[PDB]
C-alpha cells in the first residue's frame, strides 16, 4: 500500500528543492549636514595695516 | 625689492599648498587600492 518492496526499499526518488545559494550583505558610508562657523564684529587694532 | 620680498612669500605659501595637495592625492588613492582589495576578496568569499 506504501509503494515499498518487499523488502522495504522505496519505489520513488524523492525531492528536497535545494536550498537558496549564500547571501551577499554590504555597507555604506552615511553622510549628514554641516554646518559652518560664524562671524562677529571685528575689533579695531592699534596697528596699521 | 619690497616688491620681490612680498611676491616671495606668497610663491612659498603656494609650494606649500602643492605639497599637501599632492600628499593627500596619495594617501587618498593608497586608500582607494586598499578598499577595491577588500571588495575583490569579499566576491572571492562568497565563491569559496
Amino acid at each position: 500500500r506504501h509503494n515499498l518492496s518487499i523488502d522495504g526499499q522505496p519505489l520513488s526518488l524523492a525531492i528536497y528543492a535545494e536550498p537558496t545559494d549564500p547571501k551577499a550583505l554590504l555597507t555604506s558610508m552615511v553622510q549628514a549636514s554641516q554646518g559652518g562657523s560664524a562671524v562677529l564684529p571685528g575689533t579695531l587694532s592699534l596697528y596699521r595695516f | 625689492p619690497v616688491m620681490l620680498e612680498r611676491t616671495r612669500n606668497l610663491v612659498a605659501q603656494l609650494t606649500q599648498f602643492g605639497t599637501s595637495l599632492l600628499s593627500m592625492a596619495e594617501h587618498d588613492d593608497a586608500d582607494e587600492l586598499t578598499t577595491l582589495l577588500l571588495q575583490q576578496g569579499m566576491e572571492l568569499a562568497t565563491q569559496s
